[PDB]
């Protein structure tokens, strides 16, 4: 069961997510679409090829075509956003699974919104200063933190996350952690976090100096 | 009806890993059919086996010699067992069951690791310097994956991000979670984050208060 990684349309259009199948597996058996919401289980939107179950609305809709099959969603809205998962049977009459396809919601374009916080005096005092830069509610996903200390570009001392779209707003957030120790954030005034996203006219840069807060 | 899978986060390489799906609202007896779905992180779904209302069971047959699966209609729960664990059995584990539409449980992270449990450090990320403000927790140094974190006990979602962990060079997890409010409410507002640890047992709530600047 082979599907695509990934689809995407904007709020109000429909998408089609395909599972192609063999002979001996959608060829010969019932297909099953799930919907997998971030950290949750499964729920089933469609058995048996094509049927809802109770409470899923007609929004979602299954079919198949000899080898393959197609879960149809119109009417995209927020809060979609999730990954998508075929089942079926294979030739042992055993469940098999499609490798799942993320649906994006392609929202316009949101600059983000930029916060550095310092490391707190209580880890400092435990040896270690993590510097945290938050980018907030952006749109798309691409986006560039670059570090600096005193001027000086840090390279390989960072690690960043990034959220599934938001379910009320369809953005991303970023959070980006420089690690240093104790002894080196000492040795520095100027933290600076500076930012490029395509929904910013020119990079943004928020740093602080330590030991002002 | 609900299924709530529980057992040991962590195992070690060559030892057996163990979970119950502990059912409510519903006879185990009744059940048509109970099952194990895995997912490792960041792929797909994988079936493992089933139990049906006779007894019979059937697995997955690339896990067959490693697998029990078993019902205790006493306690109302049924079981997975599987033998000689690898890193490669690190997955989230689900259990499922049909009493049309199956119920799944929320799942369960067990990582297969040498390395220990550890619990996090709590950290604040402290609010300071449009008209919203940014704060957050930061939960350092933990092992293994999850944890959970809540805001105010549940009463405040609107704005929160809980990012995903990040897996440091130390072999230890980070994790920030942030929320975004009115500047204005910061002076008379309680902001505490909830952080609970469930491999180490090991639950902080933690105040988040203004730095002074």
């Amino acid at each position: 069961l082979t599907q695509p990684p990934s689809v995407s349309a904007a709020p109000g259009q429909k998408v089609t997510i395909s599972c192609s199948g063999s002979s001996s597996n959608i060829g010969n058996n019932y297909v099953s679409w799930y919907q997998q919401l971030p950290g949750t289980a499964p729920k089933l939107l469609i058995y048996d090829n094509n049927k809802r179950p109770s409470g899923i609305p007609d929004r979602f809709s299954g079919s198949k075509s000899g080898t393959s099959a197609t879960l149809g969603i119109t009417g995209l809205q927020t809060g979609d956003e999730a990954d998508y998962y075929c089942g079926t049977w294979d030739s042992s009459l055993n469940p098999v699974f499609g490798g799942g396809t993320k649906l994006e919601i392609k929202r316009t374009v949101a600059a983000p919104s930029v916060f550095i916080f310092p490391p707190s005096d209580e880890q400092l005092k435990s040896g270690t200063a993590s510097v945290v830069c938050l980018l907030n509610n952006f749109y798309p996903r691409e986006a560039k933190v670059q570090w600096k200390v005193d001027n000086a570009l840090q390279s390989g001392n960072s690690q960043e996350s990034v959220t599934e779209q938001d379910s009320k707003d369809s953005t991303y957030s970023l959070s980006s952690t420089l690690t240093l120790s104790k002894a080196d954030y000492e040795k520095h005034k100027v933290y600076a976090c500076e930012v490029t996203h395509q929904g910013l006219s020119s990079p943004v840069t928020k740093s602080f100096n330590r030991g002002e807060c | 009806v609900q299924l709530q899978e529980s057992g040991p986060g962590l195992v070690k390489p060559s030892e057996t890993l163990s979970l119950t799906c502990a059912v409510s609202g519903y006879s185990i007896s009744s059940g048509y059919y109970w099952g194990w779905i895995r997912q490792p992180p960041g792929k797909g779904l994988e079936w493992i086996g089933s139990i049906y209302h006779s007894g019979s069971t059937y697995y997955n047959p690339s896990l067959k010699s490693r697998v029990t699966i078993s019902v205790d209609t006493s306690k109302n729960q049924f079981s997975l067992k599987l033998s000689s664990v690898t890193a490669a059995d690190t997955a989230v584990y689900y259990c499922a069951g049909l009493t049309n539409d199956a119920n799944w449980g929320q799942g369960t992270l067990v990582t297969v690791s040498s390395a220990s449990t550890k619990g996090p450090s709590v950290f604040p990320l402290a609010p300071s310097s449009g008209g919203t403000a940014a704060l957050g927790c930061l939960v350092k140094d933990y092992f293994p994956e999850p944890v959970t974190v809540s805001w105010n006990s549940g009463a405040l979602t609107s704005g929160v991000h809980t990012f995903p962990a990040v897996l440091q060079s130390s072999g230890l997890y980070s994790l920030s979670s942030v929320v975004t409010v009115p500047s204005s409410s910061l002076g008379t507002q309680t902001y505490i984050c909830n952080v609970n640890h469930k491999p180490s047992n090991t639950k902080v709530d933690k105040k988040v208060e203004p730095k002074s600047c």
